[PDB]
RNA sequence: CCGGCCGGGAACUCAAAGGAGACUGCCAGUGAUAAACUGGAGGAAGGUGGGGAUGACGUCAAGUCAUCAUGGCCCUUACGACCAGGGCUACACACGUGCUACAAUGGCGCAUACAAAGAGAAGCGACCUCGCGAGAGCAAGCGGACCUCAUAAAGUGCGUCGUAGUCCGGAUUGGAGUCUGCAACUCGACUCCAUGAAGUCGGAAUCGCUAGUAAUCGUGGAUCAGAAUGCCACGGUGAAUAC
RNA sequence: AAGAACCUUACCUGGUCUUGACAUCCACGGAAGUUUUCAGAGAUGAGAAUGUGCCUUCGGGAACCGUGAGACAGGUGCUGC
């Protein structure tokens, strides 16, 4: 399911990170004035995938868009599946 | 408490008389958990009514208390027609810890502005007797005489 | 012995030079009275402090570490029962009898799933 | 002077990692300092267990990441030497400075 | 609905961890992804050497994985030229050098695993649950833990409402933690529905 | 309440108001776009925001400078 | 000190009665207060010309007091005469900063009406 | 350098590994010579020490085919798919949750204290300078007990406010820094300067809590370019009453 | 919902479908890619410039790109009774 947004995020990341990211940021900075703009037209004709605020972190096993959590990198049913199965090193219930 | 009651912690004395009834008063009256600003309200009061009455400062608390403490208070047992208020004897600690709420709820109901002012007032109040405390003494004690149910 | 801070209270520790003088309070040298030597509420954290009798000829110098201020009293207090019986071990059965050499495991419960506080439930709509 | 951070998610593999440490120090035969502990870094995660609706029941996970530094006085060319796969440990994770 | 999972109980205290790696916060969601892929692959591409156990230990430059089998003749291959090709797909999913162990699972009745597929085998090849279910709990019974639990869920036998029968012999206790027990699970993907199989084993009081 | 590094056009919406400034006989303006701040080079103009599958013409002013295209522009009905 | 309003300082302070005319802000009423420096809890009496001619140089310099109702007159009466919204819908009255109005903002909607 | 800062020391707080201790163990009474109950000594802890994780056979054909997988049915030049924009943010009213309060046990102004937990590599950002300010530029230390986020907040010592709609804070378009520049119009917050409404403690009813709890006071996390008074943790003072 | 300005994101306008945004083959051509112009609200096109390197027992194999028919996709569509 959902393959439409797994090939949209592909598409904004690989435009984000791979294309850009350089030529981004240095029109930003370039935006920024340090002592009609020529960077702000710039960065609007450049596509608006490669801004890193349209990357929703998303689960890498489904592809749910919540309940993901950067530092497991999936969703929260299935770090719940792999931490009770013992995939992931470490991870143990708190009781405190 | 279907099982067990759980008995009252041991209350510290207070520091400046070594008094738990002092004490007991100063955790009453405290709200938000303020401890200082009772204790100096309790202090401030203390000293007013202490200079006012010409007496010392636990005595003229133990008259006041006196007079808010009551002997007789009823209790909802419903013995007639399913409603109905039966008096009961008090036991000390109810009798103090009453005069206590009464005072401080009396200093709450009292206009003036500053809570330590109004404390000595009702204070000296309840000290010649005509305080709303002490009000609230006479009418728990008509209740009970309306009320009479059981010795 | 040099008669120092010992135990712990709520999150403190205690750290008292307490010696033989005249008592007067000065932490990180500095004095009660510049701090909060008319602080109310000071006399009644300074009570547990004096409540193991034997301040009445020691000089103290506090810098109990960590925590609240009653917590730091406690601690102060304690470690002052500690130190008094590895002087002489007569008057424990005193201060047990007084209750100061208990330490009170009294600590903040935790947080709690579904609930704003440790007990505290959200309100409950009966319908 | 040689600053070995060493670290793991389980405290019997740090405890193996750096006592096998502190043996090829004492093998060489130089003055050791004990190996400190440095605090345990208790990374909380709390995970809905419902897929479709729960907020009061809710499950709480932690990943525990132990930490020694052995901070031995004296390295030797005989170490450096036998430092070679050494650790063994799959677990453990091993920092370095000089 | 309301049970916990014992490996997941027991993780720290009695049952081992299945992966054994550190990686930063930067590398571990990579790391994990990588183990997996590698796990999936070999899973689906080994279910029919019955396995029960894959553990991945990370050194952080290689990856080493053992795989915990019954049958060790089949996951070798012959000269260890099924193993190699393995290690080799191992080695570009992981994309790190590789190495395979193979650690045999003696007594192949007494991993859950094992009788969770073998009675998931069964139910697509429609024997009957009752027999799948007996059959295990008696070959354990015999082969010698101390209890069997054995779960078979939904759809059984083609009726329209689904139900849940459990077969149960000797101490199954879940609630101790100092408890051994192997729990595993098995989904067989049947006509009219997919049937699911949950076995616990218990072995002793460590 | 916005930024002073530069005030923001669109710059579609900034060749087609040049162009239309340039030649001077022009039609309404269609842009999609509602988040542009009005130059004083698009007094003289309307330009059409959009709203629905109908049109709203705004004839910008001397005033309607330092506001954004959509203020004037109503998204939502009601009684 | 009584420009451009209707209300004066009474043995009280400038500020209040200063913010309680509209068309400024409470900067002005800080700005005269940390140019002045002394207490204006102070009897009003021998009130300074120097401090009516601060009040009133200070109003002058910032917006002066009237612009208010200016701008929303303006404002309403620009988008009403225009046929736009945005003035139609600041006469409406209900919140257009953000703000929800879907059970709130009895502020502007008044008591409410059933 | 009167900063442990510097030699030293490991004596203590600590940080974190392994043990010990708390078992009705001892004594007395009650009870059947049992279980147990009630007190006492020892002791930091006393009789589940506190809290947590742990949710039995089942029940509601409770919820999810929108996490996924999956049986049957349907669309498949659309019921797939991309972009701009819009809606999820509206509003006659009604309740459910929480926040700011109606002040004087409180504000407002000067000075002075005492924590815990956590995070950080496109990330945390000191010191200095420029700004009333949000922040800007220069920019060390840092993948961590160092450095940074981060001189907590109630507590205060003196004053002043002694009906004040009070710093209790509501209210469109501005005057602004900052985020991403698809872009702060429909639509973020922030000292916002924007006119200081209401409420002078609240009817029938109703809710949460037996001890560090209630009440109050502040702090951090996750989601995340930003966007909490919600959720997830942490500390301070500290109740009253159980006949 | 542990983050509604776009994204997320399904409901209103333009653009596209026998390989679709998304994998597998069968057939043909081209490295992959980098930098630009113009139209347009824009994945959409229409054009330009440089890179045929990686290699095949070269009877040419690459991760790949573009196109064509078929199988095939795909669905946050319905039934948790």
């Amino acid at each position: 399911a959902k393959q439409s947004m797994k090939a949209r995020e592909v598409k904004r990341v690989a435009l984000a990170d791979k294309y850009f990211a350089k030529r981004a940021e240095l029109k930003a900075i370039i935006s920024d004035v340090n002592a009609r703009w020529n960077a702000v037209l710039k960065l609007q004709t450049l596509p608006r995938d490669s801004s890193p605020s349209r990357q929703r972190n998303r689960c890498r096993q489904t592809g749910r868009p919540h309940g993901f959590l950067r530092k497991f990198g999936l969703s929260r049913i299935k770090v719940r599946e792999a931490a009770m199965r013992g995939e992931i090193p470490g991870l143990k219930k708190a009781s405190w | 408490p279907r099982r067990r009651v759980i008995g009252q912690r041991k209350i510290l004395p207070d520091p400046k008389f070594g008094s738990e009834l002092l004490a007991k008063f100063v955790n009453i009256l405290m709200v938000d958990g303020k401890k200082s600003t009772a204790e100096s309200i309790v202090y401030s009061a203390l000293e007013t009514l202490a200079q006012r009455s010409g007496k010392s400062e636990l005595e003229a608390f133990e008259v006041a208390l006196e007079n808010v403490r009551p002997t007789v208070e009823v209790k909802s047992r419903r013995v007639g027609g399913s409603t109905y208020q039966v008096p009961v004897e008090v036991r000390p600690v109810r009798r103090n810890a009453l005069a206590m709420r009464w005072i401080v709820e009396a200093a709450r109901k009292r206009g003036d502005k500053s809570m330590a002012l109004r404390l000595a007032n009702e204070l000296s109040d309840a000290a010649e007797n005509k305080g709303t405390a002490v009000k609230k003494r006479e009418d728990v004690h008509r209740m009970a005489e309306a009320n009479k149910a059981f010795a | 012995n040099q008669y120092y801070g010992t135990g712990r209270r709520k999150s403190s520790a205690a750290r008292v030079f307490i010696k033989p003088g005249n008592g007067k309070i000065v932490i990180n040298q500095r004095s009660l009275e510049q701090y909060f030597g008319r602080e109310t509420a000071r006399m009644v954290v300074r009570q547990p402090l004096e409540l193991v009798d034997m301040v009445e000829k020691l000089d103290l110098y506090i810098t109990v570490k960590g925590g609240g201020i009653s917590g730091q009293a406690g601690a102060i207090r304690h470690g002052i029962t500690r130190a008094l019986m590895e002087y002489d071990e007569s008057l424990r059965s005193e201060l047990r009898k007084a209750g100061f050499v208990t330490r009170d495991a009294r600590q903040v419960e935790r947080k709690k799933v579904g609930l704003r506080k440790a007990r505290r439930r959200p309100q409950f709509s009966k319908r | 002077r040689i600053r070995i951070r060493l670290k793991a998610f389980d405290h019997r593999l740090i405890d193996q990692a750096t006592a096998e440490i502190v043996e090829t120090a004492k093998r060489t035969g130089a003055q050791v300092r004990g190996p400190i502990p440095l605090p345990t870094r208790k990374e909380r995660f709390t995970v809905l267990i419902s897929p479709h609706v729960n907020k009061d029941a809710r499950d709480q996970y932690e990943i525990r990441t132990h930490l020694r530094l052995v901070d031995i006085v004296e390295p030797t060319e005989k170490t450096v030497d036998a430092l070679m796969r050494l650790d063994l440990a799959a677990g453990v994770d091993v920092q370095i400075s000089l | 609905g309301q049970k916990v999972h014992p490996n997941g109980i027991r993780l720290g205290i009695v049952k081992p961890w299945n992966s054994t790696w550190f990686a930063n916060t930067k590398e571990f969601a990579d790391n994990l992804d990588s183990d997996f892929k590698v796990r999936q692959y070999l899973t689906k591409e080994l279910a029919k050497a019955s396995v029960s156990r894959i553990v991945i230990e990370r050194p952080a430059k290689s990856i080493r994985v053992t795989i915990h089998t019954a049958r060790p003749g089949i996951v070798i291959g012959k000269k260890g030229e099924d193993v190699e090709k393995l290690r080799k797909v191992v080695a570009d999913i992981a994309g790190v050098p590789a190495q395979i162990n193979i650690a045999e699972v003696r007594k192949p009745e007494l991993d859950a695993k094992l009788v969770a597929d073998s009675i998931t085998s069964q139910l697509e090849r429609r024997v009957m649950f009752r027999r799948a279910m007996k059959r295990a709990v008696q070959n354990a019974m015999r082969l010698g833990a101390k209890g069997i639990k054995v779960e078979v869920s939904g759809r059984l036998g083609g009726a329209e409402i689904a139900r849940t029968e459990w077969y149960r012999e000797g101490r199954v206790p879940l609630h101790t933690l100092r408890a051994d027990i192997d729990y595993n699970t098995s989904e067989a993907h049947t006509t009219y529905g997919v049937i699911g199989v949950k076995v616990w084993i218990f072995k002793g009081e460590i | 309440r916005s930024l002073k590094k530069g005030p923001f056009i669109d710059l579609h919406l900034l060749k087609k108001v040049e162009k239309a400034v340039e030649s001077g006989d022009k039609k309404p303006l269609r842009t999609w776009s509602r988040r542009s701040t009005i130059f004083p080079n698009m007094i003289g103009l309307t330009i059409a925001v959009h709203n629905g599958r109908q049109h709203v013409p705004v004839f910008v002013t001397d005033e309607m400078v330092g506001h954004k295209l959509g203020e004037f522009a109503p998204t939502r009905t009601y009684r | 000190a009584r420009i451009a309003g209707i209300n004066i300082p009474d043995h009280k302070h400038a500020v209040i009665a200063l913010t309680s005319i509209y068309g400024v802000g409470k900067t002005r009423s800080k700005a005269i207060l940390a140019a002045a420096g002394i207490a204006e809890d102070v009897k009003i009496s021998e009130l300074s010309e120097g401090q009516i001619d601060t009040l009133r140089d200070e109003v002058a310099k910032f917006v002066v007091e009237g612009d208010l109702r200016r701008e929303i007159s303006m404002s309403i009466k620009r988008l009403m005469d225009l046929g736009c919204y945005r003035g139609l819908r600041h006469r409406r009255g209900l919140p257009v900063r953000g703000q929800r109005t879907k059970t709130n903002a009895r502020t502007r909607k008044g008591p409410r009406k059933p």
